[PDB]
């Protein structure tokens, strides 16, 4: 059970904003100039690391 | 002049009211959303109209157990009248009208719809669908610039069914403005008059999350108020229906 | 050492069909303008979204896009596009920003902080000066509180900087927040009229109803693409499922939050989505000086 | 009493950075420097943190 729950918290906190504007990477990437891109995927991957 | 009068009792809301929260498919699944929901045993107001204006709070739940078309409409305004944005739903007995017209309304309308409004002038929005009316329940909910009714029907035998019922989404958004929205007002429907009645119910919505349990067919079967009572907190913060004995912070 | 991603091969795009357009012209050629004060704030939903028609009309003196790359318009889904047209100074095209403070940005027309679409401004100096004065244009620098995003004040307010009430006559603390714009010709930028249109648009969960124009290629189930389900774009392979969806819609998901199932505009068919397989490499080698095969 | 501010002529540039000014009447300050001068139009821009 531990294990699992470990899994499901990566895997929810995998959607969580980390104060970013949406979770999806590829709608930042496709929906964002490449500055604003650029900071949204850094806020991403410090929340993910 | 008024020409309606409606007396007021007060009932228990049971388990009513519960809604799907967005249009995203589930299945065996628990779900914990923070929305406007119905409080689980609220105080309910029972209206009965005989040949009277309501505030909407935040969203209003409305049910119905009538039979011969008694209802047949909503309105919605701030001032009821030809100065603010209104909408206006109609429900004949061929298909559904909604109006974001600046209609001007009388101090008791009632429903041909000449006795409901006087005038039509420049409007904004309107729709034309599928009749809501063929236990009737209705969600009401005006919140992010959307407008949004949820409709279910479900049969009776003796007074509100306790079992849970799920709303859904028929309806859709009208995508209009609504203006800062702050009443309501009923429609009931006359004949071309020797008596007549009505069975409204009103519950008003509040900020509360809920968990919602979605069966195999992505259908939900059942919902737990988290503010309701201690072992209601338990089960939230658990995320499970049942509960093993023991000591929970 | 490595992973093994399973590269796409092919691409489907199953936008819904309506294959019809956009009011996208009578937002931008209506013979008349409205007020920044008083702004036609209209909602353009079902279309196709060609954004040509834009870049076919007069050069953009500040065609700046906020929250949606500029030409990456035609290819995502909005829900609901927004036309607001307004005539402002060319000084005060600079205050309709997110984020950004101003007379004209806060007592008339305040956009929202995280505003999402692009401001289309162009000089309309051609024709908009007449010698009787262009007092039809109006703007608010008087207001109680500052405006909240989205809002629009047209009441005309008797300022009552006093302690007692104006009475809606003329006196000491006693002042129209309403000021008519003078445009002359002659004037340099800054006091020129400019044409304004906001472009706003909502990305949520709801159909699209308004997606710029691409032909959806044919489904290809077995198989590994891409696909862009009324905007949902991802990498997956599509086979049949036997879940049952109510009506509502179609953004199926499972307990990992993941796009697990999804309905395609045609039939109604319910696809399952699974990720295209992948894995880690490893490599078994004996000691180098053993040998070099692996 | 900063209503007298407000009573005075609208302003081209009323810009609060590190205080709202809605919030200035509530708040309590130790010390208040007032620092007047004289600037052109395009020039006021400048005069930010
Ligand atoms: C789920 O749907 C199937 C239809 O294939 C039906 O046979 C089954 O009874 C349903 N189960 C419930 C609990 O509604």
């Amino acid at each position: 059970n531990h294990n699992a729950q470990a899994l499901n918290t990566l895997v929810k906190q995998l959607s969580s904003k980390f104060g970013a504007i949406s979770s999806v990477l590829n709608d930042i990437l496709s929906r964002l100039d490449p500055p604003e891109a650029e900071v949204q995927i850094d806020r991403l991957i410090t929340g993910r690391l | 002049v008024n020409l309606i009068t409606r007396t007021q009792s007060y009932t228990n809301s049971f388990t009513r009211g519960v809604y799907y929260p967005d249009k995203v498919f589930r299945s065996s699944v628990l779900h914990s959303t923070h929305d406007l929901f119905l409080p689980f045993f609220s105080n309910v107001t029972w209206f009965h109209a005989i040949h009277p204006a309501l505030p909407f709070n935040d969203g209003v739940y409305f049910a119905s157990t009538e039979k011969s078309n008694i209802i047949r409409g909503w309105i919605f305004g701030t001032t009821l009248d030809s100065k603010t944005q209104s909408l206006l739903i109609v429900n004949n007995a061929t298909n559904v009208v909604i109006k974001v017209c600046e209609f001007q309304f009388c101090n008791d309308p009632f429903l041909s719809e000449f006795r409901v409004y006087s005038s039509a002038n420049n409007c904004t929005f309107e729709y034309v669908s599928q009749p809501f009316l063929m236990l009737r329940e209705f969600v009401f909910k005006n919140i992010d610039g959307y407008f949004k009714i949820y409709s279910k029907h479900t049969p009776i035998n003796l007074e509100r069914d306790l079992p849970q019922g799920f709303s859904a989404l028929e309806p859709l958004v009208d995508l209009p403005i609504g203006i800062n929205i702050t009443r309501f007002q009923t429609l009931l429907a006359l004949h071309r008059w020797t008596a007549g009645a009505a069975a409204y119910y009103v519950g008003y919505l509040q900020p509360r999350t809920f968990l919602l349990k979605y069966n195999e067919n992505g259908t939900i079967t059942d919902a737990v108020d988290c503010a309701l009572d201690p072992l209601s907190e338990t089960k939230c913060t658990l995320k499970s229906f049942t509960v093993e004995k023991g000591i929970y912070q | 050492t490595s992973n093994f991603r399973v590269q796409p091969t092919e691409s489907i795009v199953r936008f819904p069909n309506i294959t019809n357009l956009c009011p996208f012209h009578e937002v931008f050629n209506a013979t008349t303008f409205a007020s920044v004060y008083a702004w036609n704030r209209k909602r353009i939903s079902n279309c196709v979204a060609d954004y040509s028609v834009i870049y076919n009309f007069a050069p953009f003196f500040a065609f700046k896009c906020y929250g949606v790359s500029p030409t990456k318009l035609n290819d995502l889904c909005f829900t609901n596009v927004y036309a607001d047209s307004f005539v402002i100074r060319g000084n005060e095209v600079s205050q309709i920003a997110p984020g950004q403070t101003g007379n004209i940005a806060d007592y008339n027309y305040k956009l929202p902080d995280d505003f999402t679409g692009c401001v289309i401004a162009w000089n309309s100096n051609k024709l908009d000066s007449k010698p009787s004065g262009n007092y039809n244009y109006l703007y608010r620098l008087l207001r109680k509180s500052k405006l909240k995003p989205f809002e629009r004040d047209i009441s005309t307010e008797i300022y009552q900087a006093g302690n007692k009430p104006c009475n809606g006559v003329a006196g000491p603390n006693c002042y129209s927040p309403l000021q008519s714009y003078g445009f002359r010709p002659t004037y340099g930028v800054g006091h020129q009229p400019y044409r304004v249109v906001v472009l706003s648009f909502e990305l949520l969960h709801a159909p699209a109803t308004v997606c710029g124009p691409k032909k959806s290629t044919n489904l290809v189930k077995n198989k590994c693409v891409n696909f862009n389900f009324n905007g949902l774009t991802g990498t997956g392979v599509l086979t049949e499922s036997n879940k049952k969806f109510l009506p509502f819609q179609q953004f199926g998901r499972d307990i990992a939050d993941t796009t697990d199932a999804v309905r395609d505009p045609q039939t109604l068919e319910i696809l399952d989505i699974t990720p295209c397989s992948f894995g880690g490499v490893s490599v078994i080698t004996p000691g180098t000086n053993t040998s070099n095969q692996v």
